[PDB]
């Protein structure tokens, strides 16, 4: 759908124009999740090769979470970003069309007849 | 045979019953050729006869449903002179669902192709009144 | 390094010319003097037609007619 | 197989993928798939058995026919454009020709019938290749020719490939055949959606690649290619029983799991459309799909089938396998639907 | 007729693909796609490609169509084949007698049954073969072209050593 | 369009049809595949050199080589299916429908 | 809870939702428009770039 | 001892430990880096300071 | 792992370290035959690496403390009530064969990945090659089944056909009735139980069945019981062997890294000796599988992988 407004500048993970944007926060919580998921990859990396499972590898689970993190945030700048863009787009498309997007007479329900149905 | 849909669903129902019959026909002889060219081509018969008698034998059987159902669904359209109705299909697709039960030789799946037909004939009526779409055009 | 290419050409001297041959393919090129003149030779030759250009008023550097000073000279390939 | 070798020749399998992803002349678009089709075939004829050979036969023949229809499209196109600018097609005659030949290298139904056989006549590894790296390359095409494709044909081959991979696997007991067919049914919903919103399609193929090199990296682990032998792990492998039933629930697209993720967005995209009968026939069809998964659950991890005496020996012995990303995709595949927004990022 | 050659050279060409397309035994296969690329040959020279005419025999025929005879002789030492042979041929014939009393057919695509010696360029290229050079330009401009191609044939060198091998 | 796109075009189906339509010998089929790519090169060619599209003429050597890198590789299997049954028939290639 | 901030606390639920249902259906309308027309930043494939175009005098004039 | 056989980990890997823990504390000092930078160019874009 | 494609890529080949000396000598004969010496003696004149007899308890002598484990969780299975009670109604007879060729079947992929890593060739006694002498000799017994004799060849013809057979066969020709007189002079109150017609048996197949199939793939000796005490004679025989049958001539660097690559994965290795072929005599059934599963996972260094055992003493888990 936005394929060819990303073509004139294409694979740009995150775009100059992404940076007027506020970037995720450390304390988001779907990155919180992605280190939760980064957390349970170091767990089922333990329990697979019959390791203790809390306890062995404490680096090797820190590196799990720390890499799901890392990964994870630059995701979700780039989600936000392509909904921010899809929001700039819609919004300069509805400005630009104003004969297709008219505003609409809003009627209070004085006038606005409805039926009734009993419920008998 | 997008063209055999179109002068089936061109003429309304109840109104001329040997040729929607016949358009009935003809779509259930072209399913049944489908199915008989597939049937031949992942499964070898033993010989040529056998191929043209299997050939033969879902064609007809494929083609008594059209007509059955055809049949069926315009004179119970014109009987009941209500023509937008589905249930003249739902009573069409058991007069097919039995026809393929008497091809088969067998009450049951005559009873299961019956329900499932009807329900599907009946199904595709109410597609045809509302507009339902099943390949529908991206839009959006 | 010396008994090596000494072995080499005891017993493989088909080997040892091929790789030396290509050895020189490779490497001359870039060591000759006169590489520079097959480019200019083969840019020099006039497959098509060179279309004049329309006089503005000031081109200097082009010339109005063949015989003219101005242009690209061919003295280099005439002389070598 | 040398090392140096397997390297150079995995290098060329992902080259030519890449090349058809980032030409923009349909010449290299078949050099691409030539160049990756000459370097898989060793990759199937790995271990040396008339099942490889036989296999490898039948695909160079099923992706040859491909890639000589693939080139009469490219031919057609540059009759009636004069151009060779990998974008939509310029003839319905090229664009079925090309939508053809990439549904007979996808291996969609109805020219399916390569994909089981090819499946389990290779090593699991080279089977996890086909499915998953061999699928990446026809996607692709099929994303810049979406302007021409016919609907009426893709979403044909879509419905049909769901159904036909649906039955496939209910008969089954080999797991290679079982993942074929998966694959041909999930294949048929990534070209469902692919007319209405190609990120989705995106989104399927890229749970679908992580669901599937999931439980060939389990099969792998457990060294397992038939349901009877999977059903011993509980007895040698206890975690590898949770693992593949989570991922297999997860591959069933059941809520909570990931797999829930593409199915529910494909059916998001196409009643947006006004397609309301389709994606509901779709997805109650893929009811087969998870029944036999819960079949493999069942013989797998929800009960204990009987065991041998010999695998109290394997008791003490530890899996040195390489068991490569298996946490990271197991969770992955299973618990990444709160993030279903991040599709976003495949725009 | 001699104004129809290309087209005459090309019906030759669609007898000699049912000939081998029915499949009589595979050296006869060998022999009759041999028979079509000596006469695609021909139509190609005579729309000017003079050189992938004279590669159609060097590289086809002269090195691809003597391997597959030669394994076909180490390997192997009806009413289908001639049935099928005659069928494609009344179809041909059909094709060339609608085309022909017609002046237009359409199978798949709208086909003009005049001599296709019509649509022909009217100018000349001076000094140089066209054809020629665009094939030279593999060298200056070719050079990713050449580089897949390259490392195709030395991939598909080590790919039949793999294959084959056995081990 | 012109009359001999016709004839290579029919050509191509041909050997589709014969290539589709399978008698016992797998050679047949690589005869009918290599068909197939012949009349693909011919087509090719008299498209480029009507057009007097220049650097299109070097596409149907490149058509040609990696196709017959692909023969290359078809002979091989073929020889490979013949080392295992004594001969190329097709119907010995039934193992993995179990 | 004081039933006047479960009262207010609605009304700022209520105003967010009923915000992004809006949104929602004009996101459909801005698809289905700028599909049918082509006219916008979205639906936008690929034509050839004009700058590919060698624009020299060629070897005959008339082209 | 205990085991017959001296087992691959029975003593940590220590240049792997090493590179693990330096490369985790690498990617949270460039992530918290990046972080940093981001939120400084957004208020220098947007005027918030 | 310790060696893989990276080691091969960066130099490791094992033809390097594969000397004239880097022979796989499997010795073999009867129950007494007395060759359980002279395989050592030839492990101590041309310098191999001797394996004892693959046993009941040889995977627990290589795995854990390597102390013998109890026999409800290596084995299942008695060879003295098999020599009670061979027509027994448990299954202990194909049972304990079962996991014999198991144990034999780890045996030669440690000889065989000792001899591919050192250099150094290894004798063995009574080869996987040579176990099914045991199977026929318990078949044409009535000890075992016809079923029981299916599964041994299922499970041999998948497992034996990935290895090398031995350099050296070595066998020793002891009649039956020398058998039992070593047999009553060795006092064992169970194995004073085998019959005469099951070494005859053994005998059989050894020189019917096996002797012939291994002249072909590797050189057989063959020695009576007087002239196999002397040590010397054997290795001067040895020594002076011209190789030139069998698939170790053609033995490459990539064939025997993929060899090794094999027999250095021990579940690998043991992979199909647990087919699902559902045989009474080694069918155990899910509650006593969970429950011996259970047990055995509570023993001293058996709950984890071997270096993560806070029981057993090892330290610096937190960083491993
Ligand atoms: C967390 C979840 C993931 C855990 C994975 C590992 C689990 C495991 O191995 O546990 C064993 C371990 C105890 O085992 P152990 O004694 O050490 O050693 C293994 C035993 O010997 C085990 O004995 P055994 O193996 O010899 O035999 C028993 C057998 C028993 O098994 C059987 O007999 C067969 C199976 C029985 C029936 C099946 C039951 C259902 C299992 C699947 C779950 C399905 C529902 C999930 C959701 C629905 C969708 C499918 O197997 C096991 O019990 C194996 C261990 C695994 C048990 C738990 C499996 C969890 C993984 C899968 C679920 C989670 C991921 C997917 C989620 C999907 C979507 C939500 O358990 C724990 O330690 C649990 C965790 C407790 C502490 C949690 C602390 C949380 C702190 C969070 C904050 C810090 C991070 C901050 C991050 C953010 C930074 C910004
Ligand atoms: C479809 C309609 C049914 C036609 C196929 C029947 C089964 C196949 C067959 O003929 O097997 C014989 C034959 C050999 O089978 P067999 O040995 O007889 O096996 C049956 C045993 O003998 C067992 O003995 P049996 O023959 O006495 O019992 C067979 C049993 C007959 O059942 C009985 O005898 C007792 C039950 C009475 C009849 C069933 C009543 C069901 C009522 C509907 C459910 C309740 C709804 C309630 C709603 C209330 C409000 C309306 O029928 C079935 O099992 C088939 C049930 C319906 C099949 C389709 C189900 C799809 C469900 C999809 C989701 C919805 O099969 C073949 O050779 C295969 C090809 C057969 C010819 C082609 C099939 C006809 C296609 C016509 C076009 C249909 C288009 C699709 C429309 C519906 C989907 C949109
Ligand atoms: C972006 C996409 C990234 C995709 C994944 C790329 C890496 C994996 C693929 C290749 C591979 O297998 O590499 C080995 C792979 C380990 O895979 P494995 O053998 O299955 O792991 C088992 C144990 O970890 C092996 O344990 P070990 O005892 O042999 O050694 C401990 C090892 C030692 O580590 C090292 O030696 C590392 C230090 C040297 C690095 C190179 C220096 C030059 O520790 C670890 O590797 C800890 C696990 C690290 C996390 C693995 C997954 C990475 C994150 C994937 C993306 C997650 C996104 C979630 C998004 C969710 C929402 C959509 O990765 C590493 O060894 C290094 C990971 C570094 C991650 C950096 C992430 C940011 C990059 C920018
Ligand atoms: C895992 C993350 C690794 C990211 C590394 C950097 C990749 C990159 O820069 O990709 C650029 C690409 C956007 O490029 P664009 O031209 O818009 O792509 C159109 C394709 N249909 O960006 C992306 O495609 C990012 C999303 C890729 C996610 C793949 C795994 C989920
Ligand atoms: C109505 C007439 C249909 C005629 C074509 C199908 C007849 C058939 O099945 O013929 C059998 C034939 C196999 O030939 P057969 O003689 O059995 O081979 C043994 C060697 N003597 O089978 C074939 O050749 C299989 C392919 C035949 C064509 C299939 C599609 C057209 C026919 C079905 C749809 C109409
Ligand atoms: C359980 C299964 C439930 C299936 C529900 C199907 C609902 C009907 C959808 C198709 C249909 O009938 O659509 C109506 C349409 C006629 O309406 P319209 O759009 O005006 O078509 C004229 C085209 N210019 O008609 C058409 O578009 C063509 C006719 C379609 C008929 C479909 C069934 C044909 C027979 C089986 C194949
Ligand atoms: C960089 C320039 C371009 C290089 C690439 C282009 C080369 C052009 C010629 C084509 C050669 C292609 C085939 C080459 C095969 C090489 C491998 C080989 O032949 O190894 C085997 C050979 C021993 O022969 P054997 O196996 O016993 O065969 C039976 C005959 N005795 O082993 C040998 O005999 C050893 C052969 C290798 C050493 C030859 C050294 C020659 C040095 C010449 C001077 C330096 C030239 C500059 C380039 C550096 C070369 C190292
Ligand atoms: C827009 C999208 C663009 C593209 C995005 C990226 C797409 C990635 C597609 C993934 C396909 C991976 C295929 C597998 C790797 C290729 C080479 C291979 O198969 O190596 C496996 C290797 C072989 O071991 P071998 O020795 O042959 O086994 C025989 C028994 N000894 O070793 C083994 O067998 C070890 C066992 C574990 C192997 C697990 C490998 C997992 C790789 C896939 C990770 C998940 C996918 C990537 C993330 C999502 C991307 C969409
Ligand atoms: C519908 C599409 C095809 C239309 C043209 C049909 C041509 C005539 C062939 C009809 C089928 C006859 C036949 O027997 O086909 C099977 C045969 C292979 O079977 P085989 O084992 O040789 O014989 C035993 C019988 N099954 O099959 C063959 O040998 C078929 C070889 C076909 C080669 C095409 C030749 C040109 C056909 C006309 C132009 C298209
Ligand atoms: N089926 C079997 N019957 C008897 N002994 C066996 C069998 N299989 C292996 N053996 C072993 O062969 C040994 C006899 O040879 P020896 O080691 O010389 O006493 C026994 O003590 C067992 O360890």
């Amino acid at each position: 759908m936005m394929t060819g407004r990303q073509a004139r500048a294409p694979l740009q993970f995150l775009p100059d124009e992404a940076r007027s944007l506020p970037p995720p926060k450390l304390t988001d919580p779907r990155l919180a999740y992605i280190g939760f998921l980064g957390y349970c990859s170091g767990l089922i990396d333990n329990a697979i090769r019959r390791r203790p499972v809390l306890s062995a590898g404490l680096h090797r689970q820190f590196l799990y979470i720390t890499s799901f993190v890392f990964v994870g945030y630059y995701l979700l700048k780039r989600q936000d970003y392509m909904y921010a863009v899809r929001d700039h787009d819609m919004f300069s498309y509805i400005k630009s069309h104003p004969e297709d997007f008219p505003e609409k007479d809003k009627k209070t329900y004085r006038e606005v007849f409805e039926e009734f149905h009993p419920v008998r | 045979a997008k063209t055999l849909l179109h002068q089936y669903w061109d003429i309304p129902e109840g109104t001329e019953c040997h040729r929607k019959t016949y358009a009935a026909t003809s779509i259930g002889g072209a399913s049944g050729l489908v199915v008989s060219a597939y049937s031949v081509a992942l499964k070898t018969p033993t010989s040529f006869l056998e191929g043209v008698a299997r050939t033969g034998r879902y064609t007809f059987t494929a083609a008594a449903i059209g007509a059955i159902f055809g049949l069926t669904s315009c004179i119970s359209a014109q009987v009941r002179e209500k023509p937008d109705d589905p249930l003249n299909y739902l009573i069409g697709g058991c007069a097919g669902g039995l026809t393929l039960g008497a091809r088969t030789r067998s009450y049951g799946i005559g009873a299961a192709a019956c329900a499932y037909m009807g329900l599907t004939a009946a199904l595709v009526k109410m597609g045809q009144l509302e507009g339902w779409k099943v390949f529908a055009e991206p839009k959006v | 390094v010396a008994a090596f290419l000494k072995n080499v050409w005891a017993k493989e001297p088909v080997l040892v010319a091929s790789f030396a041959i290509a050895g020189l393919a490779v490497i001359l090129p870039t060591l000759s003097p006169y590489t520079k003149y097959s480019l200019m030779i083969n840019r020099a030759t006039p497959y098509n037609y060179p279309v004049p250009l329309r006089d503005d008023g000031n081109m200097p550097d082009v010339p109005s007619h063949p015989q003219d000073p101005q242009g690209p000279s061919l003295e280099w390939l005439k002389r070598l | 197989m040398n090392p140096i070798i397997l390297i150079i020749i995995l290098m060329t399998v992902m080259l030519g993928t890449i090349i058809v992803m980032i030409s923009t002349h349909w010449l290299l678009i078949w050099i691409g798939f030539e160049m990756n089709m000459l370097a898989i075939i060793p990759i199937m004829m790995k271990k040396h058995n008339p099942r490889a050979t036989e296999a490898s036969t039948k695909y160079f023949l099923t992706q040859s026919t491909a890639s000589m229809l693939l080139m009469m499209a490219i031919i057609i196109n540059l009759m009636f454009s004069g151009q060779w600018t990998v974008m939509k097609l310029f003839n319905p005659m090229a664009s079925m020709l090309m939508t053809m030949a990439l549904a007979m290298k996808l291996g969609m139904a109805p020219f399916h019938f390569w994909v089981p056989e090819v499946t389990q006549g290779i090593p699991l590894s080279s089977g996890l290749i086909l499915l998953t790296w061999q699928k990446l390359a026809p996607m692709s095409v099929l994303y810049q020719i979406l302007p021409s494709i016919n609907l009426d044909l893709i979403l044909t081959l879509s419905i049909l490939s769901i159904t036909i991979g649906g039955w496939g696997g209910l008969n089954q007991t080999q797991l290679r055949k079982i993942m074929a067919y998966s694959s041909i049914a999930h294949m048929g919903w990534m070209t469902a959606v692919l007319l209405y919103n190609p990120t989705m399609t995106l989104l399927n193929l890229i749970i679908y690649i992580i669901m599937t090199s999931t439980m060939f990296t389990l099969f792998m682990a457990n060294s397992t290619t038939t349901t009877l032998s999977l059903s011993h792990t509980w007895n040698k492998a206890p975690i590898m029983t949770i693992l593949v039933l989570i991922t297999l629930l997860s591959m069933g697209g059941l809520p909570p799991l990931s797999g829930f993720m593409p199915k529910w967005m494909i059916i998001q995209e196409m009643t947006k459309n006004d397609s309301i009968i389709l994606p509901t026939l779709m997805a109650i069809t893929a009811l087969l799909n998870l029944y036999f998964y819960m079949r493999l659950t069942y013989s797998t991890a929800l009960t204990m089938f009987p065991s041998t005496n010999n695998m109290k020996m394997k008791w003490q012995f530890p899996t040195t396998k390489r068991m490569t990303l298996l946490p990271t995709m197991t969770v992955l595949s299973t618990m990444l639907l709160p993030l279903t927004p991040i599709l976003s990022i495949l725009e | 007729m001699m104004t129809y050659i290309v087209f005459i050279l090309s019906i030759i060409f669609v007898m000699g693909f049912v000939g081998f397309s029915s499949k009589p035994s595979p050296i006869y296969g060998g022999l009759g796609l041999i028979v079509s690329g000596g006469v695609g040959c021909g139509i190609v020279l005579n729309f000017g490609g003079s050189f992938l005419g004279l590669m159609v025999f060097l590289i086809y025929l002269g090195g691809m169509m003597v391997v597959f005879g030669y394994t076909t002789a180490m390997a192997t030492e009806n009413k289908v084949v001639l049935g099928t042979f005659i069928t494609g041929l009344l179809m041909e014939f059909l094709m060339v007698y609608y085309v022909l009393k017609d002046k237009e057919v359409e199978i798949v695509f709208k086909f003009n049954g005049m001599g296709d010696w019509v649509i022909y360029d009217t100018g000349d290229s001076g000094f140089f073969s066209e054809e020629a050079m665009g094939i030279a330009a593999l060298y200056s401009y070719g050079t990713w072209l050449v580089i897949v191609t390259g490392w195709s044939l030395l991939i598909g060198v080590v790919v039949i050593m793999e294959i084959t091998r056995g081990n | 369009m012109s009359l001999v796109y016709m004839n290579i075009m029919m050509a191509f189906t041909v050997s589709l049809t014969g290539l589709l339509m399978y008698r016992s010998h797998l050679m047949s089929s690589l005869l009918c595949l290599e068909g197939m790519m012949l009349s693909l090169f011919i087509l090719a060619t008299l498209m480029i050199l009507n057009s007097h599209f220049t650097l299109a003429s070097m596409m149907p050597i490149i058509l040609l080589v990696f196709a017959a890198c692909e023969a290359a590789l078809g002979l091989s299997l073929l020889v490979m299916v013949s080392n295992t049954y004594g001969t190329d028939y097709v119907q010995n290639l039934n193992l993995l429908q179990c | 809870d004081a039933p006047e901030k479960n009262y207010e606390r609605t009304m700022a639920i209520l105003q967010i939702e009923s915000e992004k249902a809006e949104l929602r259906l004009k996101e459909l309308e801005v698809r289905r428009l700028m599909r049918a027309k082509g006219d916008g930043p979205w639906f936008q494939y690929p034509t050839i770039d004009k700058a590919l175009i060698d624009h020299s005098p060629k070897a005959t004039p008339d082209n | 001892k205990f085991y017959i056989q001296e087992p691959p980990h029975g003593s940590p890997n220590w240049l792997k430990v090493g590179l693990t823990l330096g490369t985790s504390a690498f990617l949270w000092i460039y992530l918290i880096k990046q972080h940093n930078e981001d939120v400084l160019e957004y208020k220098r874009r947007n005027g918030l300071e | 792992l310790q060696y893989g494609p990276l080691a091969y890529i960066l130099g490791e080949k094992t033809t390097k370290k594969m000397t004239e000396n880097s022979k796989l000598i499997t010795v073999d004969g009867n129950i007494c035959s007395g060759k359980s010496k002279l395989a050592k003696e030839v492990a101590e004149k041309l310098g191999l690496k001797h394996f004892p007899e693959a046993g009941i308890h040889y995977a627990d002598s290589t795995t854990g403390d390597g102390k013998p484990l109890p026999v409800r969780f290596s084995g299942n299975c008695s060879l003295e009530k098999f020599y009670d009670d061979p027509k027994s109604n448990d299954g202990n007879s194909y049972r304990l064969q079962a996991w014999l060729y198991a144990s034999r079947l780890l045996q030669y992929a440690d000889a065989l990945e000792h001899l591919l890593s050192t250099g150094q060739g290894v004798v063995l006694e009574r080869s996987i090659y040579s176990d099914f002498v045991f199977l026929e000799a318990m078949y044409r017994q009535g000890f075992i089944r016809k079923q029981c004799v299916d599964h041994y060849n299922q499970v041999k013809k998948v497992t034996v056909c990935e290895y090398l057979p031995p350099h050296v066969v070595i066998y020793v020709d002891v009649p039956v009735s020398e058998v039992q007189s070593r047999i009553q002079k060795k006092g064992n109150p169970h194995e004073m139980k085998i019959t005469s017609a099951y070494l005859q048996d053994i005998e059989n197949v050894y020189k019917g069945t096996f002797l012939p199939e291994m002249s072909e793939k590797c050189e057989v000796l063959q020695y009576s019981a007087w002239e196999a005490e002397d040590a010397e004679k054997v290795v001067e025989d040895i020594q002076y062997l011209k190789y030139d049958k069998g698939p170790w001539l053609d033995q490459d660097d990539r064939k025997l890294h993929n060899l090794r690559m094999l027999v250095q994965d021990k579940l690998e290795v043991l992979n199909y000796t647990s087919i699902p072929v559902f045989l009474p005599e080694v069918t155990i059934g899910a509650h006593q599988s969970d429950r011996v599963f259970q047990e055995f996972t509570e023993l001293p260094g058996r709950k984890y992988r071997a270096g993560y055992n806070e029981d057993v003493g090892d330290k610096w888990i937190w960083l491993k």
